RNA sequence: UCUUUCUCGAUUCCGUGGGUGGUGGUGCAUGGCCGUUGUUGGCUGGUUAAUUCCGAUGAACG
């Protein structure tokens, strides 16, 4: 399932859609213009890997759970040409640009 | 007397504080650039909209 | 563009570059009506030199 | 700048170099360009005593 993900938030870096940050997160959240959300599995504090789907079914939107978190920031493109590694615990694509219709479809 | 620059208060998860568990715990800027995100700063006697300024008592 | 180009080796990203070749009010009457004796030399002959002799051997 | 948090988010910021240095100062060679060592022609506006004031508005010969 992670690879029919990674192809559709690399058209999210394209089409710079996908909000990293959890601020930015939850700001695509309100605004009811998210699409899906991505949240990292590895999260030591608790009380925000339960805000985050609480948000999303509270503005009714889809979430997927990836194991890390540095490897999904180095697919966000949190890493420069790699030296310096650095990774986001969650991340929302707010619009798209093949596999994207297997997630939606998985979704369901 | 030499001037040391200002460095700003690394806050560990400012985020975390404006949700509950789903409502906001703090009200939203009724502007119309500002709003549905744009959270209201509420120091002890007045509230302050960090994007268009607003003073509110 | 050009003719003679990659033919090998990992292309990383993409090379978005459409953004810049095409590219080329109650607040405000608020505001309006807002705006409306010793030295180093000296103190040397104050050092006495007659105190922590060593025991002298005598010839 | 000193309090209290709101927002911008990679446009980053901390340390150590006897290593250079650059919005530096300074001379030489160095390419362009000035000045330097005759002759005859040719009015919307306000303003003042006033063709007053401001304000828009070319040529040949040796
Ligand atoms: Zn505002």
């Amino acid at each position: 399932v992670n690879t029919a993900l990674q192809e559709v938030l690399k058209t999210a870096l394209i089409h710079d859609g996908l909000a990293r940050g959890i601020r930015e997160a939850a700001k695509a959240l309100d605004k009811r213009q998210a699409h899906l959300c991505v949240l990292a599995s590895n999260c030591d504090e608790p009380m925000y890997v339960k805000l985050v789907e609480a948000l999303c079914a509270e503005h009714q939107i889809n979430l997927i759970k990836v194991d890390d978190n540095k490897k999904l920031g180095e697919w966000v493109g949190l890493c420069k040409i790699p030296r310096k590694v650095v990774g986001c615990s969650c991340v929302v694509v707010k619009d798209y640009g093949q596999a994207k219709d297997v997630i939606e479809e998985y979704f369901k | 007397p030499k001037k040391n620059k200002h460095k700003r208060k690394k806050v560990k998860l400012a985020v975390l504080k404006y949700y509950k568990v789903i409502s906001r715990l703090r009200r939203e800027c009724p502007s119309d650039e500002c709003g549905a995100g744009v959270f209201m700063a509420s120091h002890f006697d007045r509230h302050y909209c960090g994007k268009c300024c607003l003073t509110y008592c | 563009s050009s003719v003679m180009r990659r033919n090998e080796q990992l292309t990383l990203h993409d090379e978005r570059f459409e953004k810049f070749y095409e590219q080329y009010s109650n607040r405000l009457q608020e505001v309006l009506n807002d705006y409306y004796k010793w030295d180093c030399e000296s103190i040397c002959s104050t050092y006495s030199n007659l105190y922590n002799h060593p025991q002298l051997i005598k010839y």
